[PDB]
């Protein structure tokens, strides 16, 4: 009996359904659930869940368990627990922690393990329910949805400092030196009116010790809502996350990131004078967990995080920021690795739904693997982030692939050229309607830090906004010196521009520098300029007008319109996985190469610089990185050779005129 | 403190179970579970007592 | 151009334990004593009070050694800090008052008054030291005056001069005191108006009697030599125009202070407020 | 009233002092066992310091870590017993240093943390203990006047209360002297019979490679105190020692959450039938610096004494090298291949020349400014690139991510309701250093007037906001441009190719015009060391001097004041001349034309040329060295 | 007289307190927040839940128990709020403003507030040409106060009924009569042409 007042949960019940879930749950019953039985393989999916789970938090000496709460639905028991914690997320995580500390106890017992228990009962665990209900985006949620456990998605804008929140208040009398230490309850201190002590019973001796007091961390951040569902005529949101004591620091500015937490309402005293609350209650979410992993989407660059993944380490806090790899996943990207069309097959899995267009979508693969990153031990920094610009005529899906880009990359912002400004690109003080203050906010180049930014009409945008990405296509840094900022930030974030040249179509009287329309300073800094021609062959429109006309064949079209496309998924990972663990160093045949193919190039016209050397070592590591090997041989140099003389269609440009041959292009 | 009754909101066979860690209501409903047969069904549980049936015989 | 917002409870949780010295434990105590007590098999109080309510007399009369018999911890309350617990006996019997009104009409009334009587050992008049001061003492004597019966405010409607903001002050409590500790408000109380903005409504306001005796020891035990000494008594609404001028009487009361026995630095005034008087047989 | 003692704080105190007394070191083979602390305290007692410094590694070895533990984690709680521990062993050793020849306040400066924190890395967990962060000092408070031990004045009885001691804020006293009066909330300070403190409030940014992937950098506010004043200035990277304490911060309202309260305990009071008390439990972390250590030097002999012998060894070994002009330009900037002209200026402008102020002050300015344009790609922003990490006091920054208020100070407000302060830009953070400005040409036009009051007169005037300040701006600046169109063009004028504005032109002493050409041998050359550069990471760069020793000549260097001898005088008159019948020819066609300035740019350049070699005299061949490097900066057109 | 529109203009002090339908245009809506109309709190000593109605912009929240056991004790109790128990309103507070058909010659249009409560939240957006019915009702004055001559009130309308003149696409559902006038045009045939040629009927 003896339910909770103002709940449904009553706490013997409901830490009896939870102990029986935790104890007695296979991943085939939510494969049941998901109408997925054919997936069912008896290996892993047959083992108890949650009981290796929780024995590997025992090994590792973590406190936090990651609950599925779609897992609740799947067991019997729990279906009823599932509401139970959407609706009440207070009382039943906290009957889920103690259930949890109960469950491990019972593990280390009743299976007679030598594992010591003072450290167990000491231990708080704590339980983080994330994939709850996804839908009614923010603005949809009523007043009777406060207090509910609730799931927003969205890109983190920014984040204050980290901010004490008392926990323990600490006393100290002004006469006898007698300290009592209180406890807040529901975010009130009882502060002493009188001396404990029997000796002295001074009214007002009591004083607090700021400095003394127990403290909590506690922190803002601010969210930008990118729902499912948009209703027509509202424009972006933006809302207040709290997280707390573990989850300070684990979202950094231009993360993508799906929280699930509790919406919670405060009333807002209207003056720091007087007492008086306002009517109108202000909206937040009490974070209780954070995903920052998407199964559709690559991994954040580590190279960027590194001081990030270690300090979570000292935090304990467990945030997963790279997908876990399993060894069944590391054999199958290493079997299709050593596929002999693997380059064909990356190639044509980027954006299935666009036509072929296989240097583009070779290009785009080679930017997403990237070049390799060289840290100085005395002091320097190479960045292998590959730029490219998409110039052409007018309908080649420059866009879609840079839409494709946009959504797969981890972090990144796409703008459109004309819409973006020098300062709204860098750093920017704004103004907290919180806390009335001014603070700083990154701009598109910054938030895009460690992925890619992708910028369309690159044409449109003009001069002085054109000049800050100098600095960023060249040293991955954005050098500011303004009044209040003056710092170095790092922008490493490769630039995925899309442009159609003057005219609105490539005029093939005009060369190719005439038509791009670009200052040789920032064509130079692009490492692979495609000209996407819409030229009028009949079998690519044959073969162009099947592929958009299949689309349409079935309401949601599921694409499998080619000899074989790897999943996104598996693509995701794989990319990641290359970018993680396989760092090619250059060879003294590619050095020879390299040095040939440079002295080559270099012998009106597009001129090459400098930095097409740099372009092609990078590129080549990047095809060095996509075959897994940790060293680059001729064949990568030669590749990556061959992707810059096809991106701008040097086969068909006259070495004295810039002029295209309209008939010496290979559409096909 | 919070604790009220159940009027207020929202076979006799019930108890622990030792071989699965979970408590049933019902004995006819979990000797039939899930968990409770795949522990009846894997003979490497049953090994120190599978030495005392041919043991004695 | 709104309303006033109200303010309501209800009861949901058992809080903390409940104290024993809680002004609703000692309540509910007292209540139980009313309903409970028995006298010879007979529910002497209860059928009193129904009878009282009957006969339109609000007030009860309790024996203090029947008080003794049922608890004895909230007797030692009432004897040692009379002027706290006894509105809270008043309290307990305007509730029992109220239901047995109510349930009684089908085959409002005001505060009830608790005169309380005791035949325990009597303090002479000239016994009466400073420890006495705030507690209960039964003394007798004889009555040598009965002022005339005076109008004192038992609730009182007011409203303020340079505005029109109604209020009521209700006294319940406390009629027993030769000054007045409740007095008008210094403020109107809306929150400027000035300094004692209020005016009484005497139409809508309502009075009860009050008596001052004076209480002197017998003539026969008193010092040949030596002037009797006398005492200043208060008594209100159902204890007034009860005995007269050389009567001998029991008094029992609350031996209590006034600030006015002539050169003297921080000396006070005492005087009795009368809780119950039992006259003697006397003059026909 | 007996009052209650602190059993762990004395047991501390106790512990503290035998660490004070009784510790010990071993010496490098030249004593026997020697204690430091007593040998501390006898010198700060000699020279009447108030900060005695104690090493965080010597206090870890004592009470096998009881006594580190104690310090480290709740220093705000043994402070005092610290304090107490340090006078007792000044009042039995060394007895006289208790008086400030009223009372000596004294110093406990610990340093030599085991790890540094960042300014991200700070939590809750640590409020009031010791710890070690680091950061970029962007602002710095005047030294102002804390209140430390308050005298206060009862309005009933007149006498005089002293040394009511303001732990962290003002806190006036509860008993008064006197018996009678019985008085605990009416006080008067009096502000003269009073004890104060230095205080400084430093603003500390995250450095450049603390701040992670997307975010903006944090600043802190630390404080110091006592005698570590004014021992940091804007732009230095500082790490500092001391307690992570709470302010209180009222700015938090409207946050989201549940800020704490407190609230009077209403019982056991005594009513008789409002009495709120009701405050906001609001903070912010803010730091309090017992240490700071930086991670006027014009006299020549102070910084030979205060530097290692076997540093003076490589020094004079260096100034003993014939070639070491060669070398020197050798080393400079080790990854760019074959601008050797540039390595030459920028080493020039890295040594400098003489500043000398008239008799009536037209203060002739000793910092060569330079300017590098050309082609593209040409290894421009790698040159400045290379002198902002080597040449100290050195500040890096973009034409369009800068203003004229971010490059000169500005007038900046924290607080709505809160007065204005002066921020210090990049041509004061890099005071005596150099500005490096990328990008010059995209730079806009009230930005390059902005520099150019500071060209002229290496100062700057803001009279904004009730602050007329006028600050100096004593820094040279590097610039790198793009000609218009971005690409040089061979028959146009210097002037022509560029956009800078002919009053910022001026002040250029150097334009280094880079161009490139399809040579076969030096692109097959430059490829290699691009492609060498990169498979390997240092083994690729080779060169003559580390940037450790080159530094350290360069800051010896920089000592000299040149003196250019009579013969030098004529010849420099004879150079000028040169050059002026060169420029006007009717067919050279200089990009840039010749008048006074260059002759005093020649004069710096001698002077820093002179610095470079080392020599207090100004040899003719150095003048003609600046003569050839002035002139080969000239392109004919 | 409900339903009969009236202008902005025309709301004069006259209506105020009544039902009336006001024709406009919405021109800005803010976002569904939670009013309180009826705060709880919850005492650890009486274990009583205290409700307190909000009637105004802003409230003073209550610090000690006033409930009958706290009132009757001395040892009062310090209680606290209880969000969950609390009575809650989906508030928004949109804008209307008068059609150009509404205003006078040479007049600018002028705006009326109207507070939507409860279930009908959501109900209006930016754009939308609407009759609205709600209760005329004042407000407490939020303008300058050396302007207050008297007792000065602002003016809302408590929207109860909203009528959309143009139904949005989204909100179309297949009821009966709407199929009984889709099968009238169908039947009628040539429904492309008619629908095509009722376009402007005027323009030829
Ligand atoms: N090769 C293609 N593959 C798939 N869809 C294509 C292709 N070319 C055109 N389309 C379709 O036709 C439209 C044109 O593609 P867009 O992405 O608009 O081209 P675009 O290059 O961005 O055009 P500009 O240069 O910005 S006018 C899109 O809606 C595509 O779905
Ligand atoms: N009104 C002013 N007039 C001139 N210089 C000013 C003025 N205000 C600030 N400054 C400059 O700003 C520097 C900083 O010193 P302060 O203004 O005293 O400190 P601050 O950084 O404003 O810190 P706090 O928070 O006010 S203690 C001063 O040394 C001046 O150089
Ligand atoms: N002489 C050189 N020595 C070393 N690296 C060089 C040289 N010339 C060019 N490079 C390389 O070519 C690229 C030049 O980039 P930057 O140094 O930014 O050139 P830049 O002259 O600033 O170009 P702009 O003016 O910004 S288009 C880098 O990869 C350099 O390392
Ligand atoms: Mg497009
Ligand atoms: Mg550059
Ligand atoms: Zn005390
Ligand atoms: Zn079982
Ligand atoms: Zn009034
Ligand atoms: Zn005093
Ligand atoms: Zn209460």
């Amino acid at each position: 009996l003896r339910i909770i007042w103002g709940t449904n949960v009553s706490i013997q019940e409901c830490t009896t359904n939870f102990r029986n879930f935790l104890m007695s749950f296979k991943y085939k019953f939510r494969k049941i659930l998901d109408e997925r039985e054919e997936f069912i393989n008896n290996t892993t999916d047959e083992e108890l869940y949650y009981i290796k789970q929780l024995n590997e938090m025992r090994e590792l000496g973590t406190s936090n368990l990651n609950l599925d709460a779609r897992n609740l639905l799947a067991y019997k028991q729990t279906e009823d627990l599932y509401h139970q914690l959407l609706n009440y997320p207070q009382e039943v995580i906290s009957i889920m922690d103690q259930t949890i500390k109960d469950c491990m106890v019972s593990l280390i017992v009743d299976n007679n393990l030598d594992y010591d228990l003072d450290e167990i009962e000491t231990k708080f665990y704590k339980v983080r329910p994330y994939n709850v209900g996804s839908c009614k985006g923010m603005r949809e949620l009523n007043p009777n949805d406060i207090d509910k456990l609730i799931n927003l998605k969205g890109l983190v804008l920014r984040s204050t400092p980290v901010i004490p929140d008392m926990k323990v208040a600490f006393f100290k009398c002004n006469v006898c030196d007698h300290t009592m230490a209180v406890e807040i309850d529901r975010g009130v201190i009882q502060e002493p009116a009188r001396c404990e002590r029997i000796d002295c019973n001074e009214p007002n001796s009591m004083s607090l010790i700021h400095n003394r007091c127990s403290f909590a961390d506690k922190q803002v951040i601010k969210l930008q809502e990118t729902p499912d569902f948009v209703p027509d005529g509202q424009t972006p949101h933006s809302i207040s996350l709290c997280v707390y004591d573990e989850l300070v620091d684990s979202c950094r500015a231009g993360d993508r990131i799906e929280v699930t937490g509790t919406f919670r309402s405060i009333p807002i005293r209207a003056n720091s004078r007087q007492r008086v609350l306002k009517s109108l209650y202000k909206t937040y979410v009490d974070v209780v967990h954070v995903k920052k992993v998407s199964d559709k989407r690559l991994d954040v660059d580590t190279s960027t995080i590194e001081q990030e993944l270690m300090q979570n380490k000292v935090d304990h806090n467990e945030v997963e920021e790279v997908r876990q790899i399993t060894d069944q996943d590391l054999a199958k990207i290493r079997e299709v690795a050593a596929r002999e069309d693997l380059y064909s097959l990356l190639a044509r899995s980027i954006a299935p739904s666009i036509y072929e267009l296989e240097d583009v979508k070779k290009g785009i693969l080679l930017q997403l693997f990237g070049g390799t990153n060289k840290t100085f031990t005395k002091g320097g920094r190479y960045r292998g982030d590959i730029n490219i610009l998409l110039c052409g005529d007018p309908s080649t899906s420059k866009s879609q692939i840079l839409q494709y880009v946009h959504k797969i990359t981890p972090r990144g912002v796409y703008t459109s050229g004309k819409g973006s400004s020098a300062v709204g690109l860098t750093a920017y003080i704004t103004r907290d309607v919180d806390t009335k203050q001014l603070v700083l906010e990154s701009g598109a180049l910054v938030l895009s830090d460690g992925g890619v930014c992708c910028i369309d009409e690159f044409d449109k945008m003009s001069d002085s906004t054109r000049s800050v990405l100098h600095e960023v296509m060249e040293q991955q840094t954005i050098s500011i010196a303004k009044a209040g900022i003056i710092t170095t930030l790092n922008a490493r974030s490769s630039i995925l521009a899309s442009a159609n040249p003057i005219g609105s179509r490539y005029n093939p009287n005009l060369p190719v520098t005439e038509n791009i329309d670009l200052p040789p300073p920032l064509l130079s800094r692009f490492d692979l300029v495609y000209l996407v021609l819409d030229k009028v062959d009949e079998k690519n429109d044959r073969e162009l007008a099947k592929h958009l006309t299949n689309l349409y064949l079935e309401d949601k079209p599921e694409h499998i319109s080619q000899d074989d496309v790897l999943p996104v998924e598996f693509l995701t990972m794989y990319i990641s996985y290359a970018k993680e663990h396989i760092h090619p160093i250059i060879t003294e045949a590619a050095k020879t190469e390299l040095v040939r193919a440079y002295v080559g190039m270099r012998k009106k016209r597009i001129t090459a610089t400098t930095r097409q050397l740099e372009s092609m070592i990078r590129l080549a590591e990047a095809h060095a990185k996509m075959k897994l090997k940790n060293v680059v041989e001729l064949e990568d140099v030669q590749e990556a050779v061959r992707l810059i003389r096809s991106a701008i269609k040097d086969y068909a440009t006259d070495p004295k005129t810039g002029k295209i041959d309209m008939n010496l292009v290979q559409t096909g | 403190r919070l604790m009220v009754d159940r009027k207020l909101g929202v076979v006799k066979n019930s108890g622990y179970c030792e071989n699965c860690r979970v408590k049933y209501e019902s004995l006819e409903q979990h000797i039939v579970s899930e968990k409770h047969l795949s522990f009846a069904e894997n003979d490497l549980n049953f090994e120190a007592i599978d030495s005392l049936i041919e043991n004695l015989r | 151009s709104f309303d006033r917002p109200e303010i309501y409870s209800a009861p949901v949780l058992q809080g903390e334990s409940p104290n024993d010295d809680d002004n609703t434990e000692i309540i509910k105590s007292f209540k139980n004593f009313i309903l409970e007590f028995r006298l010879d098999s007979q529910f002497i109080y209860r059928d009193q009070l129904r009878n009282n309510i009957l006969v339109k007399n609000y007030s009860l009369t309790v024996n203090m050694e029947h008080l003794i018999g049922y608890n004895e911890d909230i007797y030692k309350k009432l004897s040692d800090e009379p002027s706290d617990i006894i509105p809270l006996f008043e309290t307990a019997i305007t509730q029992v008052a109220k239901r047995i009104s109510i349930l009684s009409r089908a085959q409002s009334l005001p505060t009830f008054q608790l005169i309380l009587n005791s035949n325990a050992n009597q303090i002479p008049l000239r016994d009466l030291d400073s420890e006495h001061v705030s507690k209960i003492v039964r003394l007798s004597g004889i009555i040598i005056s009965t002022s005339v019966l005076s109008s004192r405010a038992t609730y009182l409607s007011i409203m303020c001069r340079n505005c029109r903001h109604t209020t009521s002050i209700t006294i319940n409590n406390f009629n027993s005191i030769t000054g007045n500790t409740v007095s008008l408000p210094r403020s109107c109380l809306s929150t400027n108006c000035g300094p004692d903005p209020y005016i009484i409504i005497h139409e809508s306001s309502k009075f009860i009697d009050q008596q001052f005796l004076k209480l002197q020891e017998i003539p026969e035990l008193v010092p040949v030599g030596e002037m009797p000494r006398n005492l200043t008594m208060t008594c209100d609404r159902y204890l007034t125009n009860k005995v007269i001028p050389g009567t001998r009487v029991t008094i029992v009361g609350i031996y209590s202070i006034y600030n006015s026995g002539g050169s003297g630095v921080a000396i006070r005034t005492p005087y009795i407020k009368i809780l119950g008087i039992q006259s003697d047989v006397e003059t026909s | 009233v007996k009052k209650v003692d602190d059993v762990t704080g004395e047991k501390v105190r106790e512990a503290f002092e035998q660490f004070l007394e009784d510790f010990s070191v071993q010496s490098t083979d030249t004593g026997e066992v020697e204690k430091v602390y007593r040998a501390q305290i006898e010198f700060m007692k000699i020279y009447d310091l108030n900060t005695i410094y104690i090493d965080y590694q010597h206090l870890s070895m004592r009470e096998n870590g009881a006594l580190a533990m104690a310090i480290s984690e709740q220093y705000y709680r043994f402070l005092p017993f610290l304090q107490k521990g340090l006078r007792r062993v000044v009042r039995k050793y060394a007895p006289e240093l208790l008086n400030t020849s009223t009372e000596r306040v004294f110093q406990i400066s610990f340093f030599n943390l085991p790890t540094v924190h960042r300014i991200r890395d700070i939590r809750s967990e640590k409020i009031g203990s010791l710890l070690s962060i680091s950061g970029t000092v962007t602002r710095t408070s005047e030294v102002r006047p804390e209140l430390y031990k308050a005298s206060f004045t009862c309005d009933m009885c007149r006498a005089i209360v002293d040394n009511v001691e303001q732990s962290f804020k003002y806190t006036e006293p509860t008993f008064c002297p006197n018996p009678s009066c019985e008085n605990r909330a009416f006080w008067t300070l009096n502000v003269t019979r009073s004890r104060f403190l230095d205080w400084q409030k430093v603003r500390i940014q995250e450095n450049a490679n603390e701040i992670p992937t997307g975010s903006m950098p944090r600043t802190l506010d630390v404080i110091l105190r006592g005698d570590s004043v004014e021992r940091a200035k804007p732009g230095d990277r500082c790490k500092f020692t001391g307690v992570e304490i709470v302010v209180p911060d009222v700015t938090q309202l409207g946050l989201p959450g549940v800020k704490p309260s407190s609230t009077l305990d209403t019982r056991g009071i005594s009513k008789t039938t409002r009495s709120l008390g009701v405050r906001d439990l609001t903070y912010k972390i803010s730091f309090l610096a017992c240490h700071v250590i930086s991670i006027n030097e014009r006299d020549q002999e102070v910084f030979l004494n205060s530097l290692s012998s076997d540093e003076i060894n490589e020094l004079k070994e260096m100034v003993k090298d014939e070639h070491i002009y060669d070398k020197l330009v050798r080393s400079i900037a080790p990854a760019v291949f074959g601008h050797e002209a540039v390595k030459k200026g920028i080493l020039l402008q890295m040594l400098g020349g003489v500043h000398k102020s008239t008799v009536e002050g037209i203060k002739l300015r000793g910092d060569i400014n330079i300017c590098v344009v050309g082609d593209p790609s040409t290894s421009k922003s790698q040159f400045l690139k290379y002198v902002v990490g080597f040449a100290p006091r050195s500040v890096y920054t973009s034409g369009k991510a800068s203003s004229a208020a971010g490059l000169t100070a500005a007038v900046v407000r924290d607080e709505e309701g809160g007065d204005y302060t002066i921020e210090a830009g990049a041509l004061m953070l890099a005071d005596n250093g150099i500005c490096c400005i990328d990008e010059f040409d995209k730079m806009d036009i009230s930005d390059q007037v902005a520099i150019h009051e500071a060209m002229e007169q290496q100062t700057i005037s803001i009279a904004k906001a009730g602050i007329h300040a006028t600050l100096n701006a004593r820094t040279s600046i590097l610039a790198a441009a793009n000609p218009v169109g971005g690409r040089y063009n061979r028959k146009l004028s210097l002037r022509g190719n560029l956009n800078m504005t002919a009053p910022i032109m001026s002040r250029f002493d150097l334009f280094f015009v880079i161009l490139d050409d399809c040579n076969e041998k030096i692109d097959t050359e430059l490829a290699s060391h691009i492609v060498d550069l990169h498979m390997k990471r240092d083994e690729a760069i080779e060169p003559p001097f580390s940037a450790e020793q080159l530094r350290r000549y360069i800051k010896y260097a920089r000592t000299f004041k040149p003196i250019l001898t009579k013969e030098a005088r004529s010849y420099l008159v004879e150079k000028y001349k040169e050059l002026r019948k060169d420029d006007a020819q009717g067919f050279s066609r200089s990009s840039y034309r010749i008048t006074v300035r260059q002759l005093e740019s020649m004069i710096r350049l001698s002077e820093a040329i002179a610095r470079a070699n080392c020599v207090d005299e100004i040899t003719p061949s150095f003048i003609a060295e600046a003569y050839d490097l002035l002139r080969q900066s000239i392109i004919r057109v | 007289i409900s339903s009969k529109p009236l202008s902005v203009r025309q709301i004069k002090g006259d209506f105020l307190g009544q039902l009336i339908t006001v024709r406009g245009i919405i021109t800005r809506v803010s976002d569904v927040k939670p009013a309180v109309e009826v705060i709880a709190y919850t005492c650890d000593q009486c274990g009583y839940e205290v409700f307190q109605e909000v009637n105004s912009r802003t409230f003073t929240p209550l610090s000690e128990c006033t409930s009958e056991e706290c009132s009757q004790n001395q040892t009062k109790g310090q209680l606290f709020m209880s969000t969950r128990a609390s009575k809650f309103s989906a508030f928004q507070e949109c804008k209307i403003q008068e059609l150009s058909q509404q205003v006078p010659v040479g007049h600018i249009p002028r705006s009326l507030n109207i507070h939507v409560n409860g279930t009908l939240v959501r109900s209006l957006s930016p754009g939308d040409i609407v009759d609205v019915t709600g209760i005329f009702l004042p407000a407490p004055y939020t303008g300058f106060k050396a302007l207050k001559a008297g007792l000065l009130t602002e003016t809302y309308l408590e929207a109860q009924f909203v009528r959309q003149h143009k139904k949005k696409f989204a909100s179309f559902s297949l009821t009966s009569d709407v199929e009984e006038r889709v099968m009238e045009l169908i039947t009628s045939g040539d429904v492309y042409n008619r629908l095509a040629k009722s376009i402007a009927p005027e323009i030829y």
